[PDB]
RNA sequence: GGUUAAGCGACUAAGCGUACACGGUGGAUGCCCUGGCAGUCAGAGGCGAUGAAGGACGUGCUAAUCUGCGAUAAGCGUCGG
RNA sequence: CCCGGCGAGGGGAGUGAAAAAGAACCUGAAACCGUGUACGUACAAGCAGUGGGAGCACGCUUAGGCGUGUGACUGCGUACC
RNA sequence: GUAACGGGGCUAAACCAUGCACCGAAGCUGCGGCAGCGACGCUUAUGCGUUGUUGGGUAGGGGAGCGUUCUGUAAGCCUGCGAAGGUGUGCUGUGAGGCAUGCUGGAGGUAUCAGAAGUGCGAAUGCUGACAUAAGUAACGAUAAAGCGGGUGAAAAGCCCGCUCGCCGGAAGACCAAGGGUUCCUGUCCAACGUUAAUCGGGGCAGGGUGAGUCGACCCCUAAGGCGAGGCCGAAAGGCGU
RNA sequence: GACGACGUUGAUAGGCCGGGUGUGUAAGCGCAGCGAUGCGUUGAGCUAACCGGUACUAAUGAACCGUGAGGCUUAACCUU
């Protein structure tokens, strides 16, 4: 139920090892308007492939 | 030469934070800021403000240029913590702690 | 120099350990005394129905607390310094 | 004066013998948590040290074959009250 | 789980008799050093020239020392040309220790020979403060339920407005006593408090708000019971009662 | 986590078209009856995960990681 040692700091740290997190590879480029933005995602103005969409 | 900008007693535990930072290490200040945008963590927001005011420090005061600046030194430390008592089943009482910590940015045209 | 075969063979660190350099957290140590402790030599050994000990509420150019004071209320008269 | 939400928190300028004396303020030890550099570590089994000992890095040296950090491999070895 | 040579293996590397070599301990010998106790040299305020021998150790007995705070020696000596304290390095003694010096620190420290003790910590499920581990793990408090548009804002699943959906309805609606004591209304702010965010709040700050001859208290009257002039009783205190 | 299929030179998923299956004669209108109901139009209407088809919607041009002929010694071989 609990445990019966006190755990050093170098098995904590080995625990850790799977915790880092990753990054974005890359950013697309849009055609007309120009800004980056997540793939298959609209951009931040309002524009997807070029196209305008709705951007209230 | 160097510039520097802290950000002491922020709320958030050292480790949470830590994770963030490792992204940027020893990357360029054009290409951190976009990592920084598109990661979902309320540490990159936190981490992103200490930077940009960073960058700005170099111009007024050192009179650098944006393009030759990249990340040279990052690290977090921690900070005090505050008491607060939880109460539990039976009458029995505990003590839960609040982490804080104190981040640093390093930028040059090294 | 080329091909084949046999034998031998460094360069990796997701993480971790030891040493050194520079920091964070924390408040020990040294230095300091308008506070305490134990005595000596002298004072005074009682206050109160002429309303005591101890309190409540008020009182400033004053919102709060402390000190002083009492509707004459951080004060009034007189004699000296 | 500058970044920031007319924030929090910081970077310059200025004061001072000193601001690593900036009000979370004299001196600022230990447990505990981080960044940088050198060496070792992914076919090897146990109180983690001790005796022997290659290689690598670095400081010296009238090459004086010495000093310092690290420790592949190997003999022995089951904490304290 | 081989498991009745420690193992591999052995027809000698097994057993009996005889002989000669070698390995093998902190035992013995060789070389250098320290200390205790004896006799001798009558050495000597005693160290040696020598000369023999001894030195595992709990309970416990005997002998000799190191360091810390305070008093005299001290109206002395060291110190802003840098004291105590903190942190490294080099040298030195048989040990507890001592001496010099770089950096930090910014005002006290103290020889020698004597004297006095709150004089030395790893343990007592010891006492107080600070910080770890499990771990970024359990959990976020009734399974009555939410969806979308617009507004404000640095930022909206939670705040404001609107249209739908769902739940209580002898209550989860409305008005009071007891108890609490500004939680009531308006403006403004988001550090801490709210088990998340927060522009919102019973949170922070400032201002405003409680109007009675008829409602209630006070007031007149008494129940259970309390107190009680004289009085009766009891060492004192005090008890009962008109 | 992993593993398999597909991304316009395209049937990967949803929708749509046809069929199947299940339930059992929809609504509206007309007729008979005082009325509740019955009958005709009619095996009607509706139909999830299934079968055979179909680019109407979504699967974007790019970007990123991974390099540039691959050690030494000896023997037999090219040159049995």
């Amino acid at each position: 139920a609990v445990q019966q040692n006190k755990p050093t700091r170098s098995k904590r740290g080995m625990r850790r090892s799977h915790d880092a997190l990753t990054a974005v590879t890359s950013l697309s480029v849009d055609k007309t308007s120009g800004e980056k933005h997540l793939r298959h995602h609209i951009t931040a103005d309002g524009y997807y492939r070029g196209r305008k969409v709705i951007a209230k | 030469m160097e510039t520097i900008a802290k950000h002491r007693h922020a709320r958030s535990s050292a480790q949470k934070v830590r994770l963030v930072a490792d992204l940027i290490r020893g990357k360029k200040v054009s290409q951190a800021l976009d990592i920084l945008t598109y990661t979902n963590k309320k540490a990159a927001v936190l981490v992103k403000k200490v930077l940009e005011s960073a960058i700005a420090n170099a111009e007024h005061n050192d009179g650098a240029d944006i393009d030759d600046l990249k990340v040279t030194k990052i690290f977090v430390d921690e900070g005090p913590s505050m008491k607060r008592i939880m109460p539990r089943a039976k009458g029995r009482a505990d003590r839960i702690l609040k982490r804080t910590s104190h981040i640093t940015v390093v930028v040059s045209d090294r």
